RNA sequence: AUUGCUCUUCAACGAGGAAUUCCUAGUAAGCGCAAGUCAUCAGCUUGCGUUGAUUACGUCCCUGCCCUUUGUACACACCGC
RNA sequence: AAAAAUGUGAUCUUGCUUGUAAAUACAAUUUUGAGAGGUUAAUAAAUUACAAGUAGUGCUAUUUUUGUAUUUAGGUUAGCUAUUUAGCUUUACGUU
């Protein structure tokens, strides 16, 4: 299982068409300043880190 | 070492379990890193409390449930349903009895047995319904730290009560069973299970 | 009723043969190892702890844990 | 080294084809639709059936003997949409993610010079 | 059977479908007390304390409501004309 | 099943192409509260049983010993879903 350690930089702002899921701003751990904007479903701060599946795939405000 | 005489007498065990270690229930709370970023800070053995009970005014600001001892937070999920509300005393003691359990099985750190079971629990991407004209699409969703420990502690608790619903095995027991479980990832239990289910549903929907 | 309530000598020298193995003895792990019903077991359990072979780990009612020597 | 073809992405609204071409046209090496993978009626379009599809036809593609395509996109046309469909891109991004090698991408939809009459009357199509 | 007590009878119900209520901290839920009515009757009620969590600490997806801009043959005002 | 031995024109037992003898019982909650008229139409299932035409193989195989047996035991579908080495039901087929 190929996994992503991530880390947050940035909370862009509460999205999704309902509450519960917030956009972030990743500077991942290893190999980093590369920055993506990924969705976080629960409680975000800054310096949080992000285990993930599916790395390099940018996601967008929810309708 | 060093037995003061107190008027009111104390146990021997007692004396010899205090002062010189920062010591858990009985046994030592020493130990347990996790090795892995994210639930680190969220999963807080850096505070050694020598029981899992407290006022604890955690509910309050945000991200104080963070700080608040795992232990505590194992014996609230299992206070869980109305028949067993409230009543903490007996969570505790569960969990007492839990630990015990660990400790027997392959000797081993009982705290970090638990600790590694919700490690193994918390889910890694999950679904969230969007709205998105009309029809149910779900986009698959990264989970935040805090939010995986809590979804990991409930599904452990929730895993326990469905094997105690008739039958011997004492709720405490099966809890310990299921953090076995966790521990050597066998997909055996039913949090595990659950876990494995939102990941392919993610995988899904990506 | 789903059995294992019946008692026996070959079942009693079964149960004894032995307290020695396993890392906890607990009413439920005795029932269903499918062993003489939960009352029973606890009996056993009982008799096992009269000279050593296991000792306790709890003493509470109903949440009974005993282990191996020694 | 490449042996080539054309993808030829017939992507109409409520339809996704991936027709893979020699360089002449006339000798085909797969058809695969998107209502061929997911038998829903409704999910033709689709993109998940549109990506099937695609992921078909590389296949076949394997088979046979290709390494790399060139993306013609078709939009229904002329009297119709003009619009590239919902599972055009996402035929495409399957076909990426194959591995079947892309060169020289694109859109020759049929837009004509001042169409035959179109669809709906004068007043239109009145859901 | 007012209610209580004593023995006896042991029914349905192995956590409840479509739906939908309540809730954000000493709260929720559990637990009893308490007066109210009361000659006698608590499964009710207003309070009380005891035990005491889970999860948000957001959003407009639904629901309602509010405004603004719009359109109006309505003004007993959409159950309108 | 194990074992000693008699005898049959040396011996032994893998199914292929045929037609007849038989086990899927019984029913009720329901069907428009009781009776009658149709298992309408449709339709036999491989399963066991004896013998053919011998590829097989000469078809039929007998007299006596050891133990309560010691023999080799347990379980499979059918559908839906982009949870597709997983999820949900799980013998459908007029309705039960
Ligand atoms: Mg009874
Ligand atoms: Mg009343």
């Amino acid at each position: 299982t190929p996994v992503t350690l991530a880390k947050v930089i940035k909370v862009l702002g509460r999205t999704g068409s309902r509450g519960g899921v917030t956009q972030v701003r990743v500077e991942f751990l290893e190999d980093t300043t590369r920055t993506i904007v990924r969705n976080v479903k629960g409680p975000v701060r800054e310096g949080d880190i992000l285990v993930l599946m599916e790395s390099e795939r940018e996601a967008r405000r929810l309708r | 070492f060093v037995p003061v005489e107190l008027a009111t007498t104390i146990p021997v065990e007692i004396q010899q379990a205090q002062q010189e270690i920062k010591l858990f229930n009985k046994w030592s709370f020493e130990d347990v890193e996790v090795k892995d970023a994210s639930l680190v800070d969220y999963i807080q053995i850096s505070k050694p409390i020598y029981v899992a009970h407290t006022a604890g005014r955690y509910a309050n600001k945000r991200f104080r449930k963070a700080q608040c001892p795992i232990v505590e937070r194992l014996t609230n999920s299992l206070m869980m349903n109305g028949r067993n509300n409230g009543k903490k005393l007996k969570a505790v003691r569960i969990v007492k009895h839990t630990l015990e359990i660990i400790n027997v099985l392959t000797d081993q750190n009982p705290l970090q047995v638990v600790v590694d079971a919700i490690i193994n629990s918390g889910p890694r991407e999950d679904t969230t319904r969007v709205g998105g004209g009309g029809a149910a699409r779900r986009q698959a969703v990264d989970v935040s730290p805090l939010r995986r420990v809590n979804q990991s502690i409930a599904l452990l608790t929730i895993g326990a009560r469905e094997a105690a619903f008739r039958n011997i095995k004492t709720i405490a027991e099966t809890l310990a069973e299921e953090l076995i479980n966790a521990a050597k990832g066998s997909s055996t239990s039913y949090a595990i299970k659950k876990k494995d289910e939102l990941e392919r549903v993610a995988k899904s929907n990506r | 009723a789903k059995h294992a309530v019946v008692l026996d000598q070959d079942k009693f020298d079964r149960i004894m043969k032995e307290a020695p193995t396993y890392r906890y003895v607990s009413v439920s792990v005795l029932v269903d190892r499918f062993k003489l019903g939960g009352s029973l077991a606890r009996v056993a359990l009982r008799h096992l702890e009269n000279e050593g072979i296991i000792k306790p780990v709890s003493k509470h009612s109903k949440q009974a844990i005993y282990t191996r020597a020694t | 080294s490449q042996v080539f073809g054309v993808a030829r992405i017939f992507a109409s609204f409520n339809d996704t084809f991936v027709h893979v071409t020699d360089l002449s046209g006339r000798e085909t090496i797969a058809r695969v639709t998107g209502g061929m993978k997911v038998k829903a009626d409704r999910d033709e379009s689709s993109p998940y059936a549109a990506m099937l599809a695609a992921q078909d036809v590389a296949a076949k593609c394997k088979e046979v003997g290709i390494t790399a395509v060139h993306i013609k996109i078709r939009a229904t046309g002329g009297t119709r949409s003009k619009t590239p469909g919902p599972g055009g891109q996402a035929a495409l991004r399957a076909l990426a993610r194959s591995g079947l090698r892309i060169g020289r991408i694109e859109d020759v939809t049929p837009v004509p010079s001042d169409s035959t009459r179109k669809k709906g009357g004068r007043r239109g199509r009145r859901l």
